[PDB]
């Protein structure tokens, strides 16, 4: 009866496998292709965990259903995301748009998203739905300001944070908030988990951006500087700008049609920099803000699992 | 704590949209 | 009118955005299909999901840029904040049951997987399903259900010149025939 995460994730994964079956064959193969090439299922994880501080002595079906919904919405995002970025590989295999075609991927994304809505109707509180829906809207308008920001060397840090909040933190925040609201937790514990999740999410994304310069063409399943090659000016790059007026002008002149060597030069400068570490540092401060609040929660196995999971999240590198 | 700052500018703009 | 209301809603939602492609808002469906009786939001919700869906369809046919997809998805997310204020939870089941189906049928059409009986059944669904279930949930069940294949009647003007977009992988000839050879039958 001691909650086992591994075991919990499989129950959500099996519920995802059924949910993906379709009257249309290709949509089924595409969804399964993506589902099985596999990712870390963090969102479903935070939902299960976030519900142990409520009033259910065991995880209810209602919470497994929100977990299934969250991963399906996440997936819809990934699929449409690879169509927009002309991306090549996702989770180590071909993105849908490349294994089939562009029409298919767009359709699969709609499919995945519709299923997510079907599955959220297992929640009964009409305020959660209003909460989850307005959040998805912010996510999307976020994704738009980011595409619209592409190669803008004049953007500010306070503005990069607002961008990773809508883009990534927001759905981790919903995973922890709703997960508690499903097992009837109280104002405080929920407010507590809403905040814990939001901080993990901010740290989460900051880490991705750092790992885009420090990782490997192989472990990243993509170049490196990848985000810069697409014009995304992330935390590491904003930091090196404020303290390096040469690099700042070097970034002001940067755009898609620039020669691969001006890029190489840029991504090569960020690495021997302190900025990769100042960035990592912000991730860390963010993680402590989360660990502090996790402590203020009741002792037990759940609190031990969240503490454990929140500690890998940061001490990660892939 | 620069994060002291920021996380509340966001907070405010989430109310006074 | 819902047509105009939705343009205003898309407006608020599309603030801080530099330059966005197009967005046709199927006027007909907004029009004639105003058997008022039914809630306000419930009207535009139905017209909104029809909008994103047709917008994403078009991206691959009119060759709109990829960033156009985000637009189609915002309008889609907009649709749910809307299901959210409608508060009728059961309507959200029936309606999302319809969205996955519409998407499954289009996939099937794209992949040359349906026979002619099927293509034709798919077309009615794709073209009437959202309004059919929106209207037939608020304005009596046995309401537009007896006129099911006549709700499809607001196609009466779009002379064999109406090219789907989801029928992209099929040629004019085809389409104009399987959609003529099921109009001269659906009625009477």
């Amino acid at each position: 009866a001691k909650l086992n995460m591994n075991n919990e994730i499989k129950k959500v994964e099996q519920r995802l496998e059924k949910a993906i079956k379709s009257k249309d064959s290709v949509l089924e193969q595409a969804s399964l292709h993506l589902l099985s090439s596999g990712g870390k299922r963090v969102r479903p994880a935070f939902v299960i965990l976030s519900s142990q501080f409520g009033k259910d002595e065991q995880t209810s079906e209602q919470t497994y259903q929100v977990a299934v919904a969250l991963e399906l919405i996440h997936m819809a995002t990934l699929v449409h995301d690879d169509v927009i970025d002309k991306s090549d590989k996702r989770r180590g295999k071909l993105t849908i748009s490349k294994k089939w075609d562009q029409t298919t991927a767009i359709l699969t994304g709609n499919f995945l998203l519709a299923l997510g809505l079907e599955h959220l109707m297992a929640v009964k509180d009409n305020r959660v739905h209003q909460l989850i829906s307005e959040s998805i809207v912010d996510v999307c308008r976020g994704e738009l300001f980011q595409f619209q920001d592409q190669f803008n060397s004049q953007q500010t840090i306070i503005n990069y944070l607002r961008r990773i909040n809508r883009k990534t933190a927001l759905l981790i925040q919903i995973s922890t908030e709703v997960g508690a609201i499903t097992s009837q937790s109280d104002k405080e514990t929920v407010r507590k988990l809403k905040m814990i999740g939001h901080y993990i999410g901010m740290s989460f994304q900051i880490i991705d951006d750092v790992l885009d310069f420090t990782s490997t063409e192989k472990k990243l399943g993509k170049p490196v500087g990848s985000d810069l090659l697409n014009g995304h000016i992330t935390l590491p790059i904003l930091l090196e700008m404020r303290k390096n007026p040469d690099f700042k002008l070097k970034i002001e002149q940067l755009r898609r049609d620039s020669e691969r060597k001006e890029f190489e030069e840029c991504i090569q400068i960020i690495r021997k920099s302190d900025s990769i570490d100042e960035a990592k540092a912000v991730s860390s401060k963010y993680l402590s803000k989360a660990l502090n609040l996790i402590s203020e929660l009741p002792d037990g196995h759940p609190k031990s699992l969240l503490l454990s999971l929140t500690k890998k999240m940061g001490s990660r590198n892939t | 704590k620069h994060y002291l700052h920021d996380i509340q500018k966001s907070y405010l703009k989430s109310r006074g949209n | 009118t819902t047509v105009s209301k939705l343009e205003r809603q898309i407006e608020e939602r599309l603030k801080g955005v530099s330059e966005y492609e197009s967005i046709n808002i199927n006027h007909r469906l907004g029009k004639l299909l105003d058997s008022y009786d039914i809630p306000d939001v419930a009207k535009v919700a139905c017209l909104t999901i029809d909008t994103s869906m047709r917008h994403l369809d078009d991206i691959t046919y009119n060759h709109l840029s990829k960033h156009s997809i985000l637009i189609g998805d915002l309008i889609s997310a907009h649709f749910y904040t809307l299901l959210a204020e409608i508060n009728d939870l059961s309507f959200q089941n029936e309606i999302s049951k319809a969205i996955v189906e519409i998407n499954e049928l289009k996939s099937s059409l794209h992949h040359q997987a349906l026979n002619d009986y099927e293509i034709s059944q798919a077309i009615v669904k794709i073209e009437t399903l959202f309004p059919y279930i929106t209207l037939s949930h608020f304005g009596i069940n046995i309401d537009e259900s007896e006129i099911y294949n006549y709700l499809f009647e607001d196609m009466s003007d779009y002379y064999p010149s109406y090219f789907k977009k989801y029928n992209q992988s099929e040629v004019k000839h085809y389409l104009h025939d399987i959609q003529k050879s099921y109009l001269k039958s659906r009625g009477n």
